[PDB]
């Protein structure tokens, strides 16, 4: 053990941090009058409708 | 003719083309964590500050 033959010192480190995420949203509010353009075999009604508003510059 | 229709039974989809309302309500959350540690400390000493004569050679 003389002459620092067995003296030793070591250190080590390892680090990892990952993360992730996502999100989506949508809202819609209004009222629209549509018209029936087809009646299906079970009585369900296909409906289509369009509202066009022009206010000033569009 | 749309066939036989029950009077008091709740309106359910029964055939191809029938509609059904799905209320999407999903809430999933999982987590895990762990750790481990180990430690060891050792100190040792011996000193002869004053050595009597009969012990000198040792």
């Amino acid at each position: 053990f003389g002459n620092s033959r067995a003296d030793m010192e070591a250190s080590g480190g390892n680090s990892f941090n990952g993360k992730g995420g996502a999100n989506a949203s949508n809202t819609f509010s209004g009222t629209l009058t549509v018209t029936v353009d087809q009646v299906l075999a079970n009585g369900n009604l296909h409906v289509v409708g369009e509202k066009q508003i022009a206010i000033n510059q569009g | 003719n749309y066939g036989y229709q029950p009077l008091f039974e709740d309106r359910r989809p029964r055939n191809i083309g029938d509609t059904l309302t799905i209320v999407l309500q999903e809430n999933v959350s999982a987590s895990k964590s762990s750790s481990a540690n180990a430690s060891r400390d050792g100190k040792t000493s011996f000193g002869f500050d004053t050595v009597p004569r009969y012990l000198q050679g040792l």
